[PDB]
């Protein structure tokens, strides 16, 4: 494992564990179709809300 | 093509039987009559058959009005004691209707095979809903998983709706355009792999079934699912690769290896799967390779087996004690299969087994034990609890060596 | 075309078998195709088995060597208890192409007789009697006793469907080989027309007799 | 004798009894296995139409008393093994007395054939 | 049947915001619920006399 | 009131439907608060075609205020469109939430039943809603259990009086000896209110 291989679970189906396959499938489906007048980002809760602690509260 | 090729001629028996049985012009068998037959509380399957058997002579075009009758009323066919003739004929008529109007038929069939527990919420799925979420078809009544005709219906619908979802996703992306293509590809791969995993779980016995193993509805369902998975792996081998990188329970490994001819391609990505850092992926790769080697004994299989044994020997000196236990308990019976398939591996496998046994004996000597297999040292064949991991692994090494010897001497 | 028979996909194999059956007229006595049909006949994929049956029908129509090489295998699949009734129905019309040799035709006749006596279902007896009629028409040596057999089934068998098939087959034989009809055959047909109560059957036998009278 | 009309009665039996052996099992067991030209058709129907518990029950009562034709029973067993639904897309558990009755059936068939 | 049961649980109670259903939770903490880890205790008299023998 | 509702449906209805899925929940709260008006000025057919699913989509919202507002909105919707419409469109999608693994949604059905018993009448409350309320007494979450006690207290007046002692009373007696102190308290409060 490496530090730079941040799992793009929305962009790569190999990063999805078997136990998380169905709910994450639902999540990426919603992220794709429900993007009408919304935002088409990568995986929520990873690319965002995993900020470095130094930048966590840089108001 | 399976929906088209079934319309091809074989020997003209259907035409002859239609000409010589349907010309009696006793057209009393209306869909209403079939509905009344299905709705009889002391239901008579014999009378039900006397109608639907006559419907096998009908053309697809003239079978249209009966579709809502033999689809809506076929939740009843999941009940116990229903003859297999009735289900087979319903499957046949379903295929003859699938030839002519698959889309409406699939929608009615999904809406008909609902579990119907809280059926006041009769969830009436539309074509759009099923094209968005093809896994709806697998949320049917649990009895469909042991009804091979209705399971065959469900598998046809699942394949069709996965393809329809591919098309719908591409269309939706094009519409909403005025990357996203990578997101679509990942979504479709995840969808297909999820379908494969759900089908594989259907192939597993239930706890009730756990409480012949060849002559049962479960075997028929496993064969049907294996046929479908064969088709999907042929259509896209990347789906097979993704499914095996996800893994599935190892109890299905002999089943899938025997029942799916597409699995010879699994030898291509097994060296990649072995290289993964996850221990579970390597364990699955070892077990999959063992079953494949049992099935396809080929020089490429032998080379991959040699790579597997080398990897086992390598990480015997990389894994800690807990990791050693976790890796070698499931993968040690797999070494029996490599010995069965490839006698040239006898030297390497026995040398590896000696190394593992010596390491585990050292680990046993490290701490006080409730059993202390070091001092036993001379046990006979101890044929069959919450024991230490190290003594358990020692016993496992002994047992796999015994299995290797017995195979090579009987 | 033939390279696709080696595919692991049974659907591709089925399409290849159907193409080979469609191309049977320009490639009879092609040994690799014959072996492909024989290997796909005992396949475990129903679509492949159906395509193999269709191709076997075509190649038995075309080439004599395939017919003599396949007649035993077709017989063992038909009489085999593991075969379903539907596949048995699909397999019987292969026997109508066993007219290439007198001994082959006689063996097929014996097999069809065994089938009608041992599988007396309406569908099975109908397909078997039609196949026997076509085989007799093609071989034109068993045609008198085929007519006698059809008249026996017309007179004795009470099923209206079996009688209707017997009428259709006798009309086919009257159209094909009217000269082979004996006086006794026409007498039996006339008696059957006289003593039947049903009007549709009577109309059928009179259609046969009006064909004969011309 | 039911010479020509046997086919009509067999058709009616197929139309009436769906699972072949569901009502009055003794009579249908006598039909399938006993000292009948239409027997192989009914055996095929039973093999490819009856539910698996019914087939298992028939297997158990075939293998426990000379009451069954050895040839028909052995053919039925061999067919049940090689059912196409079991091998689509491509070995039986028996007990002591069951195996004893099976080898007894094989020996009985051999003795009837002799040489 | 973890994925089979999970697919059963994905039956949408309501049709969804726009005909498309998303799962309620953002994820699962750890490997789901922990096992109860039921304890067991033997007879106290037999414990006393095993201690006595030792 | 100025332009009527024909112009509202023509112009502003697609825009507000888009705002029923807004990121900020106060926008969705405003839309909920303005649903009774639209309902009262629109027919059953049009509302079912466009807005009924929107009313159901909010019951599973993350924000509790949205779920509460949607629950309270169901009362007005049933008041407007009658209880047959509720039995055909409202009730099945509410009952499905009772089987949900999240206890928030089970509590949401208890709140929905609280506001629905008043307007659905004696028969519907007795035969459709009550059996679902009673089977939740065996829930593992104490919150759902004492909310069941609260609901049985609240839907007591609008139930028929025959099923009180036979059906409601044994469940409350089982709940008043429960292990959780809050379940005991609310069960005994219900027992007093039942008299």
């Amino acid at each position: 494992l490496n530090k730079d291989l941040k799992p793009q679970t929305f962009r790569n189906a190999y990063d999805i564990p078997r136990r998380n396959l169905l709910d994450h499938l639902t999540r990426m489906r919603s992220n794709l179709l429900k993007s009408t007048r919304r935002f088409l980002k990568g995986q929520d809760e990873d690319q965002v809300h995993s900020v470095p602690i130094a930048q966590m509260g840089n108001y | 093509v399976d929906d088209w090729i079934c319309e091809e001629e074989i020997t003209g028996t259907d035409a002859l039987l239609r000409r010589m049985l349907l010309t009696n012009n006793a057209k009393n068998h209306s869909p209403k009559q079939l509905q009344e037959a299905f709705s009889a509380v002391p239901v008579n399957n014999t009378q039900v058959m006397q109608i639907i058997e006559h419907l096998t002579l009908l053309s697809a075009s003239e079978l249209i009005p009966y579709a809502e009758v033999l689809t809506s009323n076929m939740s009843q066919l999941l009940n116990s004691g229903v003859p297999r003739r009735i289900l087979q004929t319903v499957n046949k008529l379903w295929m003859v209707l699938n030839t002519v109007m698959p889309r409406r038929l699939w929608v009615m069939t999904v809406n008909a095979l609902q579990p119907s527990i809280k059926f006041v919420r009769q969830q009436k799925y539309t074509q759009n809903d099923l094209m968005i979420d093809p896994l709806i078809v697998l949320r049917c009544d649990q009895r469909v998983h042991r009804c091979p005709p209705l399971m065959d219906i469900t598998l046809h619908m699942l394949n069709g709706y996965l393809l329809a979802s591919k098309a719908y996703l591409s269309a939706h992306l094009k519409e909403t355009e005025q990357t996203r293509e990578e997101l679509k590809n990942a979504l479709l791969a995840a969808q297909d792999s999820a379908a494969v995993q759900i089908l594989l779980e259907i192939c597993l016995p239930t706890e009730e079934e756990k409480a012949d193993n060849l002559l049962c509805n479960l075997r028929e369902v496993q064969c049907l699912i294996c046929c479908l998975l064969h088709q999907m792996y042929i259509a896209d081998p990347n789906i097979a690769k993704l499914v095996h990188f996800q893994g599935y329970p190892c109890e299905l490994l002999p089943l899938t290896v025997a029942g799916i001819p597409s699995m010879h391609i699994c030898l291509d990505f097994i060296p990649e799967l072995i290289a993964q850092p996850e221990l579970e992926k390597q364990i699955f790769a070892i077990q999959l390779l063992s079953h494949l080697c049992i099935q396809y004994a080929l020089p490429k299989s032998l080379s991959v087996a040699r790579l597997a044994v080398n990897v086992m020997g390598t990480l015997l000196t990389v894994l800690t004690q807990a990791k050693r236990y976790a890796f070698f308990m499931p993968t040690l019976p797999s070494l029996v299969s490599f010995c069965r398939a490839f006698p040239p591996l006898y030297e390497d496998i026995m040398s590896l087994l000696i190394q593992i046994g010596q390491v585990c004996a050292s680990d046993v000597a490290t701490q006080t034990r409730d059993i202390d297999p070091i001092i036993t040292r001379l046990q006979q064949i101890k044929e069959k609890g919450s024991m230490d991991p190290d003594v358990q692994l020692c016993h496992c090494i002994e047992r796999t060596v015994i299995e290797i010897i017995n195979m090579s001497v009987s | 075309i033939f390279s696709v028979i080696h595919s692991n996909d049974p659907v591709a194999r089925a399409i290849t078998l159907r193409m080979l059956g469609s191309l049977a007229s320009i490639i009879p006595e092609r040994k690799n195709a014959h072996h492909s049909i024989r290997q796909s006949l005992d396949s475990h994929d129903n679509v492949e088995v159906e395509a193999a049956v269709f191709a076997a029908a075509n190649f038995s129509a075309q080439s004599k060597d395939f017919a003599v090489g396949i007649c035993n295998k077709i017989s063992e699949m038909i009489q085999g208890l593991a075969t379903p009734v539907d596949l048995k129905l699909k397999l019987i019309p292969i026997l109508q192409h066993m007219h290439h040799d007198a001994i082959l035709a006689s063996s097929a006749r014996q097999l069809l007789q065994q089938l009608v006596t041992s599988y007396p279902s309406t569908k099975m007896v109908i397909v078997s009697l039609h196949t026997f009629t076509l085989l007799a028409a093609s071989s034109l040596v068993d045609t008198p006793k085929q007519i006698q057999l059809l008249l026996q089934y017309l007179k004795n068998d009470p099923r209206k469907a079996v009688k209707r098939l017997a009428i259709q087959d006798l009309k086919l034989l009257a159209n094909k080989t009217p000269h082979t009809w004996s006086r006794e055959n026409i007498q039996a047909l006339c008696e059957c027309a006289l003593q039947t109560p049903y009007d549709s059957l009577k109309l059928g036998m009179l259609s046969v007799l009006s064909t004969l009278s011309g | 004798r039911l010479g020509p009309s046997s086919g009509l009665l067999v058709d009616w039996l197929e139309m009436l009894d769906p699972e072949v052996v569901s009502s009055c099992p003794d009579l249908q067991l006598r039909l399938l296995f006993s000292r009948p030209s239409f027997r192989p058709y009914l055996l095929t129907l039973f093999t490819h139409q009856s539910s698996w518990p019914t087939l298992h029950q028939c297997i158990r009562v075939l293998l426990g008393e000379q009451r069954f034709d050895p040839s028909a029973s052995l053919d039925f067993l061999w067919a049940c093994i090689h059912v196409p639904r079991i091998w689509q897309g491509r070995v039986l558990r028996v007990q002591g007395p069951e195996l004893i009755s099976l080898v007894e059936l094989i020996l009985a068939e051999a003795e009837t054939r002799s040489q | 049947a973890s994925l089979l049961d999970t697919n059963r649980r994905h039956t949408a109670a309501v049709p969804g915001p726009g005909g498309i259903w998303s799962v309620f939770h953002a994820g699962v903490i750890g490997r789901g619920l922990k096992p109860p880890k039921f304890v067991q205790s033997r007879n106290q008299q037999e414990v006393i006399y095993n201690t006595q023998s030792l | 009131e100025v332009i009527g509702i024909r112009q509202l449906s023509q112009s502003l209805l697609p825009a507000i439907v888009e705002l029923a899925e807004d990121a900020k929940w106060r926008v969705r709260l405003a839309i909920i608060e303005y649903m009774p008006l639209l309902a009262g000025q629109l027919g059953v057919e049009f509302f079912d075609e466009k807005l009924n699913s929107l009313c159901m989509a909010w019951l599973v919202d993350h924000v509790y205020a949205i779920r509460e507002a949607a629950t309270s909105n169901l009362k007005k919707l049933v008041e407007k469109f009658g209880k047959e419409w509720a039995h055909a469109t409202i009730i099945p999608k509410v009952l499905a939430m009772s089987g949900d693994p999240n206890y928030l949604h089970r509590m949401t059905t208890l709140f929905c039943i609280n506001v629905l018993s008043e307007v659905c009448g004696q028969d519907i409350t007795t035969k459709h809603m009550l059996p679902t309320v009673l089977r939740m007494a065996g829930d593992p979450v104490a919150n759902v259990r004492f909310n069941v006690a609260k609901s049985l207290q609240k839907i007591g007046p609008i139930l028929d009086n025959s099923t009180l002692q036979s059906e409601v009373k044994p469940i409350l007696e089982k709940l008043t000896q429960d292990q959780d102190v809050d379940v005991k308290y609310f069960a005994q409060e219900a027992l007093t209110v039942l008299s």
